């Protein structure tokens, strides 16, 4: 009964654009040679396991026809459709297309690549007996050929596959230009029938599972045929094919038995994540559902939590429907698997330097007094105050790790605190430096901050094991933590900061948990005295709350308190009317810097591990004493506070040690340290005020 | 040329290779390795090792990379542990009777015939835990700095089983074959047949101690995100309460995967394999 799987038909004739991408593959040069084949040497040369495409490259060949007047029957159309047929028909011709070996087969090198390698051989070698045999029966290419490749059974071209094929869609730039493809999706608004398109979808990676090897083909073992027998495993689950399937076992009384082999059987990587809702992009009144992502191969480790991501990748049911009785049938859930990934903010460890980032950096050296550049270019939509501001740019470049190379370790990292009155803005800067902060993460006193400020544990959804779920201090690592409200945190809380700012890490004795825990966060806090305002007849020992041992841990404290003034109250008054009239900023002879640029900036002068001349480390010294001598002998009345340290004299180097990294510099001056401790005194001269 | 399928090892070759290592070691890293008085490295350890009965050859496997002639070797028993391991069990067996036949000796032949000796390869390169481990790394050696936070009951494990035949005053042992007791249905049938009454006896089978330990695992370096992992790590006989709960540790052996049942109803296997450690050694 055909008249049972109807036949249809569509604009689609896959049986002439895979005729398309075998040109494709080689006929590209606008951009070794062509590229794709010098890049699958490279895969014959073994040193690289994944394969992009870029949409970028498919539409400018395109033109390379149709301005010659040959048709372009569009891959680019379809592909963003049913790309699960194309991602695994597009691989089909790379096979059947790709340079020799060249770089003979060794010792050092991964194992997989020989397994591989004696089965292509085996391959071959049976072609070769069983073409000689037939051929030596008794008695033309294209006619004998052909009977040998009937009559064999091989190792198909998938289980061989040398590596993992991924595409990545072509950016608004490539639409418009030549004049749709990747709107960046709310995951609300992706209204379900998108299903089997690629998408572009973007928020934030709440969490993720680990990584763990989840099976695609099974491999199992006969050895009463020697054949093997190999299972495709596509669900969830699978059953094992114990009932020995082989063709020399079919045709026989005894169907023997069979084992598998687990590292026979092709594995990928398989991780997930939920992306939650980009909170801004959420309507009126609702709430940020959630999307699950799933992830093969080579990509898998590019997604980390507390992250803001564009996902690349295309959407896709899944069979599950709830428990039986609610149900109305037919129903699917459904995954995102994932295929290429960018990220708004990125990881300073990969920030190695080509043709476009070191003239990035380059032309903003050249305007000189960057130092000075970048402090202003830091919220510049607040006014003045640089000190502060300043001072954050040294916070995020943080100074120098140092290991004793003998069992000791001193904290490389700059903690701050923003001690003030109402109305010169705290949040603002607080959330300005979450923004430009990689990693950047925000806070507030009260509620879940116990919890919020250390490890949960959690029965993880996906797979059974119980894992550690970290809080604000471990959610954010090697990056900035912002605390705000902080008095209105309580001795739970405290106990927690304070050793996170002495030492790296955190330790934990209740319950299941009992780790070490690894902090590495830079700790920047906003916190109001006891009356909101200040009152000049307390000594600061008394208007601060906070007891002195928690606040040596603080390098810098800023007594950034207001004073009414005729003139000062005026210029303020004018920047921000001038910033509510209109979005922009100050018609000053100055540009305030794109941020992702002076992330840039950063993440080179991260680099840099200056050393102290020892004509400055003479001065560091007396400095300090005089310091040390003052404080005590005779700050211990009215104003004064606290006491000078060992700390604060680190505190100072490793300022010193930020200056001269923002300088790009190798060496630390006498001119660095004359600097640093002006912050470190003027953040109270304010209080003469 | 012999090989073994999906692998680069000849055992002839290795067989000789090995040996010829074995007979010609003297600190070699010390001159070669890198800018770092004795003789017969290996010689006086083996020698000391027979009489004192411990059947334990602990090995530093740098001295492999470090000598002119088994780098071709450091990298197999690396990748290939469970073949390559298992021909140096015959090899310094035979390396071991070398050294009797080049002796005169009282009967430490009498013995030694039939025992068996063992590697735990130990001094192998760092690895960032669990994390690094992607699948190409499945079963292969590796290596794991940590501590223990508990460790289950010792547990029975079948390695000759046992039946009991119903009638006729014949019983019947089987060997077990990589995870399989193929139970025979047929009586054995020259006695007589009958065709499924056997039994299987619990208490006349052979078994051995396995263990299971659980390590809270600690890198010399770990990513900007990471938190602690529980592994959970298996040990065989002879490591059985060889460590325990707050020891501080090295320790090596094959990653590995296994499937989980579902349910204990029926056999449908989770496809998202589990992973553990096969320990082999611990420092
Ligand atoms: N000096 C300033 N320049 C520009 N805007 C300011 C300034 N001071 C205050 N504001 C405005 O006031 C608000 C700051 O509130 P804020 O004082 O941070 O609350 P808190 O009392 O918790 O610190 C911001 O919205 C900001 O726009
Ligand atoms: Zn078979
Ligand atoms: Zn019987």
């Amino acid at each position: 009964m055909s008249a049972a799987l109807p036949s249809i038909q569509l604009p689609v004739d896959y049986n002439n654009l895979f005729n398309e991408i075998t040109d494709f593959l080689v006929t590209f040069k606008q951009d070794k040679g062509p590229k794709y084949m010098a890049m699958l040497q490279k895969v014959a040369n073994r040193e690289l396991n994944s394969v992009i495409i870029d949409l970028d490259d498919i539409l400018q060949y395109q033109n390379e026809k149709f301005l010659q007047g040959t048709q372009a029957d569009d891959l680019v159309s379809a592909i963003q459709q049913n790309a699960n047929h194309f991602t695994e028909l597009f691989c089909r011709a790379i096979d059947n297309n790709m340079p020799l070996p060249t770089k003979e087969i060794d010792y050092k090198d991964d194992v997989l690549d020989v397994i591989l390698n004696q089965r292509r051989l085996r391959n071959e070698r049976m072609l070769s007996d069983r073409t000689n045999e037939i051929r030596s029966e008794n008695l033309m290419n294209d006619a004998l050929r052909e009977v040998v490749e009937d009559e064999t059974e091989l190792f198909p071209p998938n289980l061989t596959r040398r590596y993992f094929l991924y595409f990545k869609p072509l950016s608004q730039n490539c639409a418009r230009r030549y004049r749709i493809s990747s709107k960046p999706l709310s995951v609300r608004q992706i209204k379900g029938d998108f299903l089997g398109q690629l998408i572009t979808v973007r928020g934030i990676i709440t969490r993720v599972s680990d990584v763990k090897p989840a099976v695609e083909v099974i491999a199992y073992t006969c050895d009463q045929c020697g054949y093997e027998v190999f299972q495709e495993v596509n669900s969830r689950t699978f059953t094992p094919l114990s009932e020995c399937t082989s063709e020399e076992c079919s045709q026989n009384q005894t169907k023997g038995q069979l084992f598998m082999s687990t590292r026979a059987s092709k594995f990928s990587a398989f991780q997930e994540c939920k992306i939650q809702e980009l909170s801004q992009q959420v309507p009126v009144g609702h709430i940020p559902r959630s999307l699950n992502i799933h992830v093969n191969g080579t990509l898998v480790r590019s997604l980390s939590p507390g992250d803001i991501v564009d996902v690349t990748g295309i959407f896709l049911p899944a069979p599950y429907t709830g428990f039986k009785a609610l149900k109305a049938g037919l129903l699917t859930e459904t995954y995102l698997e994932a295929q290429f990934v960018r990220q708004h903010k990125k990881k300073f460890a990969s920030f190695s330097l080509t043709s476009d980032v070191e003239e990035r950096v380059m032309e903003l050296i050249t305007s000189g007094d960057v130092y000075n550049r970048l402090a202003k270019s830091i919220a510049p939509e607040i006014y003045g105050n640089l000190d502060v501001k300043k001072a954050l740019l040294l916070l995020l470049v943080g100074g120098v790790d140092k290991r004793v190379g003998d069992g000791m370790k001193i904290r490389g990292d700059i903690n701050v605190c923003l001690m003030g009155d109402p109305g010169v803005a705290k949040s603002q800067l607080l959330k300005a430096i979450c923004k430009i902060s990689p990693r950047g993460v925000y806070t507030t006193g009260k509620g879940s901050s116990g919890v919020g400020l250390t490890a949960a544990v959690m029965k993880d959804p996906v797979t059974d094991e119980m894992i550690l779920e970290g809080g604000a201090l471990v959610l954010a690592d090697n990056g900035i933590c912002c605390i705000d409200e902080f008095d209105k945190m309580d001795e739970s809380d405290r106990t927690a900061i304070h050793e996170v700012m002495e030492q790296q890490t955190i330790s934990i004795s209740k319950a299941g948990i009992n780790t070490t825990l690894n902090a590495r966060t830079s700790i920047l806090a906003a916190a109001n005295p006891l009356y909101g305002r200040y009152n000049p007849r307390l000594s600061p020992l008394d208007n601060i709350n906070l007891p002195a041992a928690l606040l040596s841990r603080f390098d810098i404290l800023f007594l950034m308190l207001d004073i009414p003034s005729r003139d000062d109250d005026e210029k303020l008054a004018e920047h921000v009317t001038y910033v509510h009239m209109h979005n922009k900023q100050p018609d000053l002879d100055f540009t305030p810097v794109e941020p992702s640029k002076m992330r840039e900036y950063i993440a080179y002068a991260k680099t840099k591990r200056p050393v102290m001349s020892e004509a400055v480390n003479d001065y560091v010294v007396q400095a300090y004493i005089r310091l040390r001598q003052d404080s005590k002998r005779e700050m211990d009345s009215k104003f004064s506070f606290g006491q000078a340290t060992p700390r604060t004299l680190l505190g100072i180097i490793r300022l010193s040690q930020a200056l001269a990294k923002l300088r790009l510099a190798d060496m630390v001056d006498i001119d660095d340290v004359e600097e640093a401790l002006r912050l470190v005194r003027v953040s109270k001269e304010s209080l003469y005020q | 040329l012999r090989i073994i399928w999906g692998t680069n090892v000849s055992i002839q070759e290795c067989t000789t290779n090995f040996r010829n290592f074995l007979m010609s070691f003297k600190y070699k890293f010390r001159k070669i390795l890198d800018e770092r008085d004795e003789e017969l490295y290996y010689i006086k350890q083996l020698n000391e090792m027979r009489e004192l009965g411990t059947s334990n050859l602990n090995l530093d496997a740098r001295n492999l990379l470090a000598y002119k002639q088994t780098e071709d070797l450091y990298h197999q028993l690396l990748n290939y542990p469970q073949e390559v391991i298992s021909i140096m069990d015959q090899t310094i067996k035979d390396c071991m009777v070398s050294l009797i036949v080049d002796n005169n000796l009282d009967y430490d032949l009498d013995e030694i015939e039939t025992k068996f000796y063992k590697v735990r390869p130990y001094n192998v390169g760092s690895c960032k835990g669990m994390r690094e481990l992607n699948p190409n790394d499945i079963d292969k050696l590796i290596n794991l700095k940590g501590l223990v936070l508990r460790s289950t009951p010792v547990i029975p494990d079948m390695k000759v089983a046992f039946f009991k035949c119903n009638v006729c005053d014949h019983t019947m042992a089987v060997e077990i074959d990589r995870g399989v007791i193929q139970e025979p249905a047929r009586c054995e049938r020259i006695d007589c047949n009958e065709p499924n009454s056997m039994s299987l006896i619990h208490n006349r089978c052979s078994f051995a101690d396995k263990q299971v330990i659980k390590l809270q695992e600690t890198p010399d370096f770990v990513p900007d995100g990471q938190t602690p992992h529980s592994i959970s790590l298996c040990v065989y006989d002879e490591l059985v309460d060889s460590c325990r709960a707050g020891d501080r540790i090295e320790v090596t052996g094959t990653f590995r995967s296994i499937p989980i049942r579902a349910n204990s109803r029926q056999r449908v296997l989770k496809s998202l394999y589990k992973t553990y450690v096969d320990v082999v050694h611990v420092k």
